[PDB]
């Protein structure tokens, strides 16, 4: 081998790792300063494009790593001992890039959670809102100034409403859930300032509580004015 | 077999889901209360050392800070000849506590209609909830609310006592059982139906709680300055109007109340008291009146029958 040419490969393997070195930092501090825009599926999927590019990026150097690990591993032997620390460094950029992969995989695997989260929120609050504008929009005269048959109609009406605001009472425990778990993976990507769903949930059960307090009010004076007519 | 975090510090903003994902590894250890500093930063948890405990993966027992060895003994399985970080109770049921002593209007409103679901999906709240006099927190809000307010405590307390331990709570807090009487006399047709058949759960789970619902209901009358019952007959008297269904409610009550007491003498007691009232001329008046549903007919045939 000689000498030389032992420094000259002991040197290019430096020259390997400094280059992939800082490749990969560049790629690190562009995953870091992605973020996202809003908590809507628009902008969760525009984060998770460029999570996917930079992913594709990684995947790029990944034969670069593994041609620097082959360096390392048949770098050669001098009293020195300069090889150890040229190798020691080399092993660190390769874990710099595993680690790297698995901190992409992590946020592309907390993306695709609050996608499925963003698409259970909407499908329940289409559920709920449209079944309270259903009762919210309906006529409400005053149970003293109705006729007894008028009564007997409109408490019929309103038991149906009230059975169904019964069946879809899970479905308010299930969009409560989905919206403390869309905190908990949206914290993750972002800071807010206000925090991001929890407005939301607050919102919704609000309408329910609302329209479910004044149904059964309603039901209860119905009853009371249909007593006075015998 | 391996450790992982759930963060459930508030219990009204609980996640689902324990991180990580791929759990971090620790398989020995033998006391615990020195052992969980190091567990606690090998998972960097964002939850306070201090108020900590350990819960065991698949059953949800709750580790005693003593021994592995003796809780070993206690509870595994067969897996370990071949688990999760979390809050302590007490902490969570104090934040519990907290916000309902502290909160008012929509807060309020928000928090108790969510209790159902915070002790239906975690069981092992309620006996901690107990012992914190969580009922006379219930109960101390409750007597001063209004009747929408009233029926979501209401949903709340009929979980809990779907639970032995909420059930034996209850049974010690005298004032829960006064309340219900006090309620039997509301406005809200809502909140009585709701009363009365927490009254029935409460007189059917055990035989012995008879005699301590005839005394809540005394010691009501008795502060209040009302007959002992009129709460009763006064729905049985449906002044709001007709209710067959309350009705029918009401009679079950007073009759497993009767069926369920060895003192003939506290017993008759307790007829008089009632017949005193009105009783014997609402069970004729009703058994007469065809348009009285099988139901009702058949439980006022019952009192008749016990007399």
């Amino acid at each position: 081998p000689g000498s030389e040419d032992e420094n000259k490969l002991l040197e290019a393997c430096i020259f390997k790792n400094n280059e992939l070195l800082k490749n990969i930092q560049d790629v690190q501090s562009q995953i870091s300063k992605i973020g996202l825009k809003d908590p809507t599926v628009p902008a969760v999927k525009h984060r998770k494009k460029s999570l996917i590019r930079l992913d594709k990026v990684l995947d790029e150097y990944e034969e670069e790593k593994r041609h620097l690990q082959e360096m390392a591993n048949s770098l050669p032997h001098f009293k020195d001992g300069r090889e150890k620390t040229v190798n020691q460094q080399c092993q660190n950029t390769v874990v710099l890039w595993e680690n790297t992969k698995a901190l992409v995989t992590e946020c592309l695997e907390q993306c695709g959670r609050v996608l499925e989260l963003l698409k259970q929120y909407q499908n329940f609050k289409s559920i709920l809102t449209t079944l309270i504008q259903k009762e919210e929009s309906v006529i409400s005269l005053q149970a003293s100034y109705m006729g007894k048959e008028n009564l007997k109609k409109r408490i019929a009406e309103i038991e149906i409403v009230k059975e169904e605001f019964n069946e879809h009472l899970e479905v308010v425990d299930k969009i409560n859930q989905v919206c403390k778990n869309l905190q908990f993976y949206l914290n993750k990507m972002k800071t807010f300032e206000e925090p991001p769903f929890e407005k939301e949930a607050n919102i919704i059960v609000d309408r329910w509580l609302d329209i479910n307090e004044k149904t059964e009010d309603y039901y209860e004076n119905l009853g009371r004015a249909l007593a006075l007519w015998d | 077999v391996r450790v992982q975090y759930l963060e459930d510090t508030d219990p009204f903003a609980c996640a689902n889901f324990p991180e990580p994902r791929r759990a971090p590894t620790c398989s020995l250890d033998l006391p615990l209360g020195a052992q969980i500093p190091a567990v606690h930063r090998l998972l960097g948890a964002p939850l306070k050392l201090e108020d900590c405990a350990l819960q065991v993966s698949p059953s949800g027992y709750y580790l005693d800070t003593e021994l592995s060895l003796e809780e070993q003994r206690e509870m595994f399985y067969e897996e370990i000849s071949k688990l999760i970080l979390r809050t302590q109770l007490s902490v969570r049921v104090n934040a519990i506590l907290e916000k309902l002593y502290s909160s008012s209007g929509p807060e309020l409103r928000r928090s108790l209609f969510s209790l159902k679901q915070i002790f239906q999906e975690d069981k092992d709240l309620v006996p901690e909830f107990v012992h914190s006099e969580g009922l006379s927190c219930l109960i101390r809000v409750g007597a001063a609310a209004d009747h929408n307010y009233q029926s979501y405590i209401l949903r709340a307390l009929g979980q809990l006592m779907l639970f032995v331990d909420g059930m034996l709570g209850v049974v010690a807090h005298s004032d829960t059982i006064q309340w219900l009487y006090t309620l039997c006399a509301s406005l809200s047709r809502l909140v009585v139906k709701t009363a009365l058949k927490l009254l029935l759960v409460f007189v059917e789970y055990s035989e012995n709680n008879a005699p301590l619902f005839i005394r809540a209901v005394n010691s009501v009358a008795s502060t209040t300055g009302a007959p002992p019952w009129a709460n009763l007959v006064s729905i049985l008297e449906e002044k709001n109007g007709a209710d067959p269904e309350l009705l029918v409610y009401t009679v079950t009550l007073i009759n497993k109340t009767l069926a369920a007491l060895p003192d003939q003498d506290s017993f008759y007691d307790v007829t008089d008291a009632l017949e005193q009232q009105g009783m014997e001329a609402l069970v004729q008046r009703h058994l007469g009146t065809a348009g009285t549903d099988v139901d009702l007919r058949t439980q006022l045939v019952l009192y008749e029958n016990a007399l």
